């Protein structure tokens, strides 16, 4: 029941004159918002993408963003000039919180430069990271100076965020619990070179991403299975492919076991 | 950094059924930086009307994307995902196989 809220930001600077920054938030595995940089507004992707917020609180945040996106890129180009950093730029932000049973919540705020972490928000100020180029403390000393931006962020993580999420959660109950049953089928994948081929289990269209798929041939569990990554379907569901490399000789009697939350006790089983 | 090269994977939202409607999916992932171009092909030719999800990134900060379009498989026609990125010399194309 991991239902954190991840608010991601991708800002890309081709040079100090060419920039674009786009965002999106994820509640659990569902994208709830989308904030393109061609829109002056954060798009709601779900009917509950506004949580418990009155069009007034929402607007307040939105503005916080309008100005933020505006102020964030201004600030970046300068740190560039200052700390003298080459110009194709890649900044990424990952901020959020995940509400816990009743009381507390934990939150985070991690920025990444060039694909790597460089700093994050600890307590009330900014802390550079593990590896975190040395010039990063320079930047940090400065950032740590701006008291308001350092008190807004704060209030946001420990204050607003949770409240927001808790709302998002109750008003979203209806869909996060949703369960979609996946359909499965088999087929053979080309034989690389042995005088033998490879089997293929195909599972697609399930909702809660978590799934179990094994080529446990004999009813008595087997092994050798090769799960693929869990790919997405533009309809909120996913796709998975488990392969096995076998000798056609006893390639018979094998089977594909699919376990998944949507299926109560029924593990789908397809015999080759 | 300009070091993580994209991982391309093609699949169908549904079991290939020649003549039957379906969706073609292309999941480009683990690359970085974000700038990138991706086309869905039909016998080498790009499909004019394809859509994709908002580009996002994983914890390791690598970006990922899902391009897709409505299509109808036919034994003769072959589709494929064409991708171009800075970490690659030639736009890698990954063909679609109804069995993998
Ligand atoms: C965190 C989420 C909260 C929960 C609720 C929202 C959930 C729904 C989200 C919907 C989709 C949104 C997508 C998510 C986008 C990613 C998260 C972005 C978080 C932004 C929080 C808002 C920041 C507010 C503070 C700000 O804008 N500061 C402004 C204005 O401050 C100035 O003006 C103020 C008045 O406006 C005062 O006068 C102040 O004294 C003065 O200094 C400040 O100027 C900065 O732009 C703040 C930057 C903050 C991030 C820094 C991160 C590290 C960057 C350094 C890296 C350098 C690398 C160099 C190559």
């Amino acid at each position: 029941r991991l239902f954190p809220l991840r608010c991601l930001q991708i800002s890309s600077f081709a040079n100090s004159s060419w920039t674009r920054t786009d965002g999106l938030a994820w509640l659990g595995e569902l994208q709830t918002h989308s904030w393109s940089n061609d829109s002056d507004t954060v798009r709601s992707l779900k009917p509950w993408s506004q949580g418990t917020f009155s069009d007034q609180q929402w607007e307040t945040l939105q503005h916080i963003f309008r100005v933020y996106r505006s102020s964030f890129t201004r600030d970046v180009k300068e740190f560039a000039k200052m700390l003298r950093l080459s110009y194709p730029l890649e900044l990424q932000v990952s901020a959020g919180c995940e509400v816990h049973p009743g009381n507390a919540s934990n939150n985070f705020f991690h920025v990444a430069f060039q694909g790597k972490d460089i700093l994050s928000f600890q307590g009330t100020s900014w802390e550079p990271t593990q590896e975190a180029p040395l010039w990063v403390n320079l930047a940090i000393q400065v950032l740590n100076q701006d008291k308001w931006t350092r008190e807004t962020v704060q209030w946001l993580l420990n204050g607003t965020c949770p409240q927001f999420v808790s709302g998002l959660l109750e008003s979203g109950k209806s869909e996060l619990k949703k369960q979609v049953k996946p359909k499965a089928w088999l087929s053979r994948g080309p034989s690389p070179g042995p005088g033998r081929l490879l089997l293929v289990c195909h599972v697609s269209g399930f909702y809660p991403k978590p799934v179990w798929v094994k080529w446990m041939r004999g009813e008595q569990e087997q092994q050798g299975t090769q799960p693929g990554d869990i790919l997405p379907n533009a309809d909120e569901t996913w796709y998975l492919r488990a392969t096995l490399d076998v000798v056609a000789g006893e390639a018979a009697g094998l089977s594909c076991r699919v376990k998944h939350s949507s299926l109560e006790g029924q593990d789908i089983v397809l015999y080759w | 950094m300009i070091q993580r090269t994209p991982k391309i994977q093609v699949y169908s939202r549904h079991p290939a059924e020649n003549g039957k409607s379906n969706f073609l999916n292309c999941y480009v992932s683990g690359f970085h930086p974000s700038d990138i171009e991706v086309d869905l092909l039909k016998n080498g030719e790009r499909i004019e009307k394809v859509e994709h999800s908002d580009l996002s990134f994983s914890k390791d900060w690598s970006f990922y994307l899902l391009y897709y379009t409505e299509f109808t498989p036919t034994e003769k026609d072959e589709y494929a995902c064409r991708v171009n990125h800075v970490t690659l010399s030639q736009p890698k194309i990954v063909k679609w196989d109804r069995d993998m």
